[PDB]
DNA sequence: TCGCCCCCCTTCGGTGCTTTGCACCGAAGGGGGGC
């Protein structure tokens, strides 16, 4: 095979972020897997003259208990040329979240048969650690297809479609995206039978080299406003602290005749009766938050933020936007491990599920705003991930001034 | 010797030429110790002579060995490292003893002349070029390149480091259960065979080496405990540090409390208890190295106290892989905290200490977590795995915590002990308001171009004040606001504001903070029974707020 | 009158916010230790 010509942006170098320290567990699998992938040619051992590093790490799913090596080529990514400009890129079907099941298959082995730009290799360095610093790191580069690279989708798009063309000929109905190394792919088959279907199409893809989504329970979660028999006025100046803020999203929410029924210098604990023309205002915005805004589109020019407030007892509320205020997506997200104890965990889950909703229905992953400390994240978040993707994120300190979404 | 190993390609960044900086004098003794040096370094093939076609130059000089009759030949390559290529190094970090596991057999090696003897890239060689000035003007100096890794290179440590790998990865695959701790050119080599078998896989460790150009010294080869390695004494049963010694003046410069405090941290890694908050103020504010600065009786103390514990004699112990790491914290008071591994009880692997303060605003289950989380990374690197944590914090105090805090947060698998002073929230807002207790609006505003400001509040109980403010912000108004709120109330209070800014400091219920405001508001708070603070938005008419903001304009 | 690595404590300056200071964070100064 000839190899495609490949270039970072302009002006921009390759990737230089230092590898972190791996348990003992994730060492030793790393160990084997390069080793292996080493015999097998498809990495080089190199030296410290090659100036560019990306951290590595290793996941383990339960339900496919064998280690997967994961590179964190972020940063790669960010300054690889786009194949957008060179019209290499994967697009997106429309009908993928409207299927009642969709399953994810890891498909980053079928990279391996296609060389990498012998002028790009460099880029893709990476070190593996040494428990107690026993040894100098162990550098290693690829010479195929890296997984995790946004590229390498790009460039073996055309092999993938000639592999598909005969499954998906034969089933019209079934839809499937690929996303970097991942195959989503969805249909309305009965639960069992749609498993079925799914071990046909890895079998297709074993001749040349997860669990079940559900789009259809996405339930989109609204602002709610609360329900009482009697109002105090502490009730009342946080209903109207909300509205005021959600009169940045929706159109024509009033609160001039709950602002005023505050009139004066009140106990927080005094109740106030509800005048007939508060009841009449509280009721109109109440329905304003029953349905969706009217005025947001999605941009596929734009990137997708995504934002998550901890709720409390599991749950967990966010909201993709493009734009601030003009969310395309809100929702809540609550998972019951049964330890009932790890909000790391519970956040890492959910920043999984998020992404992958977002790749369902948009074809790409948001960047995430995390309600964490940056350094309480980096302790913990791998032990958790368990995507052959990572999306981009930021730390945020927000405290709650509204409960708006809850 | 020189390896036959392959020299590493390297280059200078794009555009970039070599260096070309006269030589300054340097004494006879030095010069002598050079010529000694050069000479014999040109019979080994280290160096050649070069001419005038060459028109590059670097300065050389000459410091001591810790063998003192030894030199040690440096050569100042400051201007060209900028002009070199950048490295990935392959040095990640530093072995600690803690993380050895008891061998029967150990032995120490290190390598002679060990930079020497790589080869340099034969097309960077002219790079290198250098002067050694003999009185500098009797004759113009001579002239040489190195052929081999110069000491004062930027690439010479990771090319060694590198290649020393390349050599020794033969050896160790042949010989999986040997353990060599490879660290620049010392080796350490640990095995369960016994003495006999053990000597003979030295030799032919050393024969390895040295069929790939790399001697080893009977000078530097250990045998026997105690091991010199790293800094440490390593016996059969226990390590320990080797000596340190502090200091001891009766005027202080800023310079002297720096190495003070650095000689301080070292100890902390296997002396418990080192603290360095009050000796570490000292430095604040220090505008010269040579300044002259009194101790506090605060930082007195600290080093009394430190100097009790440096007297005792310590050691720790190695690991043992089929035992639990145990990690256990003390707080020690003013953001300080000292931490003690081990696997069986009064033996540790290692001790430590977290006093970093980070944010302005702070509270001890924040500082608590910051140092759960320093011991984690730290057990990783060394151990491979996280330890079990005790810690003196009530199960109740921390579920009030990541309940009531809008962050996720969390700690490991950890036992409560009871050690005090015990880490605790120091109050709690209530979530609900409080009948009976007064209502405070409060509200501050000052002028952005004249920083002059108001800060007052009124009160369902028909209560207002209003306080002048000068040389002060708009953030500093609305926490003055909340200040005298709490200030003129009684034991239970509910408070009204419209600055998203300081209830979210206060929400986060710190109880330290930089600022001597934020200071005194958490001192309020602490002595209040129930306090409920709401927050509602500003300028738009609400009840009790727009009065209060009527009334501090 | 040098190099590379890790650690801690202090200082400085760039970033972004529906800001006008403020809090966050990475880099660089000093120190310890290793070869
Ligand atoms: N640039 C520089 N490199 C050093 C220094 N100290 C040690 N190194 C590097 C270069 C040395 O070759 C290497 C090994 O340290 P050694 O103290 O063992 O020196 P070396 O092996 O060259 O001579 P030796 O025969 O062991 O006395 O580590 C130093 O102070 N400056
Ligand atoms: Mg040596």
């Amino acid at each position: 095979i000839e190899t495609v010509p490949v270039k970072l942006k302009p002006g921009m170098d390759g990737p230089k972020v230092k590898q972190w320290p791996l348990t003992e567990e994730k060492i030793k699998a790393l160990v084997e897997i390069c080793t292996e992938m080493e015999k097998e040619g498809k990495i080089s051992k190199i030296g410290p003259e090659n100036p560019y590093n990306t951290p590595v790490f290793a996941i383990k799913k339960k339900d496919s208990t064998k280690w997967r090596k994961l590179v964190d080529f972020r940063e790669l990514n960010k300054r690889t040329q786009d194949f957008w400009e060179v019209q290499l890129g994967i697009p997106h079907p429309a009908g993928l979240k409207q299927k009642k099941s969709v399953t994810v298959l890891d498909v980053g082995d079928a990279y391996f048969s296609v060389p990498l730009d012998k002028d790009f290799r460099k880029y893709t360095a990476f070190t593996i650690p040494s428990i107690n610093n026993e040894t100098p790191g162990i550098r290693y580069q690829y010479n195929v297809l890296p997984q995790g690279w946004k590229g390498s989708p790009a460039i073996f798009q055309s092999s993938m479609t000639k592999i598909l063309e005969p499954f998906r000929k034969q089933n019209p109905d079934i839809v499937i995206y690929q996303y970097m190394d991942d195959l989503y792919v969805g249909s309305d088959l009965e639960i069992g039978q749609h498993r079925t279907k799914i071990e046909e199409l890895r079998q297709h893809l074993l001749r040349w080299g997860g669990y079940e989504l559900h789009p259809d329970k996405w339930t989109v979660q609204p602002i709610v406003l609360p329900e009482k028999d009697s109002w105090t006025v502490n009730d009342i100046q946080k209903l109207v602290g909300k509205l005021n803020w959600a009169s940045q999203i929706y159109a024509g929410i009033k609160v001039r005749q709950l602002s005023k029924l505050l009139r004066g210098t009140k106990a927080l604990t005094e109740v106030v009766p509800l005048t007939e023309e508060a009841e009449l205002e509280l009721a109109e915005n109440r329905e304003i938050l029953k349905e969706p805004v009217h005025g947001v589109y999605y941009d596929p020019s734009k990137d997708l933020i995504a934002e998550i407030q901890k709720q409390g007892q599991g749950q967990w509320t966010y909201q993709i936007y493009q734009e601030p205020f003009k969310n395309l997506k809100t929702g809540k997200y609550a998972r019951m491990k049964g330890a009932h104890t790890n909000d790391v965990k519970q956040l890492t889950e959910a920043v999984q599920k998020i992404a992958t909703e977002s790749i369902v229905i948009w074809g790409k992953t948001p960047k995430f705003k995390l309600p964490i400390q940056k350094e309480t994240w980096e302790a913990w978040w791998t032990e958790y991930w368990q995507a052959t993707w990572i999306p981009e994120w930021e730390f945020v300190n927000t405290p709650p001034l509204v409960k708006l979404w809850y | 010797p020189i390896s036959p190993i392959e020299t590493v390609p390297v280059k200078l960044k794009p555009g970039m030429d070599g260096p070309k900086v006269k030589q300054w004098p340097l004494t006879e003794e030095k010069i002598k110790a050079l010529v000694e040096i050069c000479t014999e370094m040109e019979k080994e093939g280290k160096i050649s002579k070069i001419g005038p076609e060459n028109p590059y130059n670097t300065p050389v000089f000459a410091i001591k060995k810790k063998d003192s009759t030894k030199w040690r030949k440096v050569v100042d390559f400051r201007e060209l490292n900028k002009r070199t290529q950048d490295f990935w190094e392959v040095q990640l970090g530093i072995p600690h003893p803690a993380g050895l596991k008891q061998k029967k057999s150990v032995t120490v090696l290190d390598v002679g002349d060990a930079f020497y003897s790589v080869p340099l890239d034969k097309d960077f060689r002219k790079y290198t070029a250098f002067t050694i000035p003999s009185i500098n003007n009797e004759t113009p100096g001579i002239r040489y390149q190195y052929n081999v890794l110069p000491m004062g290179w930027k690439g010479s440590p990771a090319i060694f480091q590198s290649s020393m790998t390349k050599i020794l990865e033969p050896f160790r695959k042949q010989n999986p259960d040997i353990v060599i701790y490879q660290y620049m050119d010392d080796l350490y080599v640990g095995s369960d065979l016994e003495i006999g078998q053990h000597r003979t896989k030295i030799e032919e460790l050393r024969q390895h080496l040295l069929r790939w150009g790399f001697t080893t010294p009977d000078k530097k080869h250990q045998k026997e405990p105690p091991f010199l390695w790293m800094g440490y004494e390593l016996h059969p049963d226990k390590w320990t540090v080797q000596p340190i010694v502090l200091p001891e003046k009766d005027s202080w410069t800023v310079n002297d409390i720096q190495k003070l405090v650095g000689k301080l941290n070292w100890a902390s890694q296997i002396y418990a208890g080192i603290k360095v908050r009050q000796l570490s103020k000292l430095l604040r504010g220090t505008k010269a190295l040579t300044e002259v600065v009194p101790l506090t009786e605060e930082a007195e103390l600290e080093l009394a106290e430190n100097r009790e514990i440096l007297k005792e004699p310590v050691h720790g112990v190695y690991y043992d892989p089929s035992k639990d790491l145990i990690a256990e914290i003390q707080k020690q008071g003013q953001g300080q905290w000292t931490y003690q591994i081990y696997q069986e009880p009064f033996k540790n692997l290692k001790t430590g200490k977290y006093a970093r303060m980070k944010g302005a605003h702070t509270n001890d289950v924040k500082q608590l977590t910051e140092a759960v989380q320093k011991i984690a990374t730290e057990s990783i690197v060394i151990w491979g795995k996280t330890p079990k944590f005790k810690l003196p914090i009530q199960k109740e105090t921390w579920e009030a915590w990541w309940t009531e805090y809008w962050q996720a947060t969390w700690i490991p698998e950890w036992e409560f002990v009871n050690t005090p002073p015990l880490v605790k929230l120091w109050y709690q807002l209530e979530k609900e308001p409080i009948i009976g207790a007064e209502t405070f609006y409060v509200d501050g505003a000052a002028n952005r171009e004249t920083k002059l400001g108001k800060a007052g509040y009124v009160t369902d109980r028909g209560r207002q004040k209003v306080v002048p403010l000068t040389d002060t912000t708009n953030q500093k108004t609305e926490l003055q606001a909340i200040h005298l709120a709490l200030q003129d109330s009684g034991l239970e209070v509910n408070i009204v504001t419209d600055s998203q800014y300081a209830l979210g400091i206060i929400q986060a219920q710190p109880d330290k903070s930089e600022s001597e405001l934020v200071s005194q508001i958490i001192e309020q708070l602490i002595k209040k029974e129930k306090v409920y603070l709401a927050w509602v938005p500003a300028h738009k008419g609400i009840g009790g707020n727009e009065q209060v903001d009527k009334l501090v304009s």
